[PDB]
C-alpha cells in the first residue's frame, strides 16, 4: 500500500 | 487547530509548503520513449504531492481514508495546474520540467495527446491573459484537493464533509483577502473570485481526459507503469 505508507509516515 | 488561521497565514501557509520543481532524464521523440518521460515525471511528482499536502492547513485532521480519496480523485488535476502554472511565461509551450519545453507539434508523437495539450495550453493562456498570482495559485491548488472527491465519501463521512467545507470557506475567504489587498473593487473581486472557480471546471475535464488517455496507453503496452502511479490510476475504474 504506497499512499498509506506515506500518509503516516 | 487549521480553522484558526488568518487570511496572512493560510497564505504563508501554503506558500511553505509548495513542492519543488523536478527535472527530467536526458533525434525526435517516440511514442513509447515520450510517454515514458511523462510517466517517470508524474510518479516522481505524486511522492511529493503526498507530502505537500499534509502541508495543507487542514487535510492531516481527516481521518486517512478520507485523505487517500482525496488524493486518488485529485492527483491528475493537482499534477495538472502546476503544469499550466509553470508553462505561464512561455507562450504555446508545456513546461513539463525546465529540461523539457514541448509543444503543441510534440504532441502530436503520441496518439491522441495533441488534444490533451491543446487545452493545457489555453487554460495556460487562460491564467495568463488574467495575471494569476502565485498567492491565487495557492488556493486553487487546495480548493482543488478538498473538492475532488468529497461528494464520493455515514455519520463520520457527514462529519468529515463539514470540515471539509470549513476548510474550503477559509480558502474562499483568503482569496477575497487577497484580491481586495491588491485593491480590486468589491464587484470586482466576486468577478475574479468566480472566474477562477470556472477555471476549475476545465482542470476537471482536462483531468477525465487525462485518465482515459493514460489508461489507453497503459493498456497497449505502450508504457509500463510505475508502482504508486499504476496504484492511482486503478483508483478511478475501481
Ligand atoms: C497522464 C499524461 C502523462 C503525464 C502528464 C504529466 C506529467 C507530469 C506533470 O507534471 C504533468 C503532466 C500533465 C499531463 C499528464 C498527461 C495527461 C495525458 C497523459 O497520459
Amino acid at each position: 500500500n504506497a499512499l498509506l505508507r506515506y500518509l503516516l509516515d | 487547530l487549521a480553522l484558526s488561521l488568518t487570511a496572512d497565514q493560510m497564505v504563508s501557509a501554503l506558500l511553505d509548503a509548495e513542492p519543488p520543481i523536478l527535472y527530467s532524464e536526458y533525434r525526435p521523440f517516440s511514442e513509447a520513449s515520450m510517454m515514458g518521460l511523462l510517466t517517470n515525471l508524474a510518479d516522481r511528482e505524486l511522492v511529493h504531492m503526498i507530502n505537500w499536502a499534509k502541508r495543507v492547513p487542514g487535510f492531516v485532521d481527516l481521518t486517512l481514508h478520507d485523505q487517500v480519496h482525496l488524493l486518488e480523485c485529485a492527483w491528475l488535476e493537482i499534477l495538472m495546474i502546476g503544469l499550466v502554472w509553470r508553462s505561464m511565461e512561455h507562450p504555446g509551450k508545456l513546461l513539463f520540467a525546465p529540461n523539457l519545453l514541448l509543444d503543441r507539434n510534440q504532441g502530436k508523437c503520441v496518439e491522441g495527446m495533441v488534444e490533451i495539450f491543446d487545452m493545457l495550453l489555453a487554460t495556460s493562456s487562460r491564467f495568463r491573459m488574467m495575471n494569476l498570482q502565485g498567492e491565487e495559485f495557492v488556493c486553487l491548488k487546495s480548493i482543488i484537493l478538498l473538492n475532488s472527491g468529497v461528494y464520493t465519501f455515514t455519520l463520520k463521512s457527514l462529519e468529515e464533509k463539514d470540515h471539509i467545507h470549513r476548510v474550503l470557506d477559509k480558502i474562499t475567504d483568503t482569496l477575497i483577502h487577497l484580491m481586495a489587498k491588491a485593491g480590486l473593487t468589491l464587484q470586482q473581486q466576486h468577478q475574479r473570485l468566480a472566474q477562477l472557480l470556472l477555471i476549475l471546471s476545465h482542470i476537471r475535464h482536462m483531468s477525465n481526459k487525462g485518465m482515459e488517455h493514460l489508461y489507453s496507453m497503459k493498456c497497449k503496452n505502450v508504457v509500463p507503469l510505475y508502482d504508486l502511479l499504476l496504484e492511482m490510476l486503478d483508483a478511478h475504474r475501481l
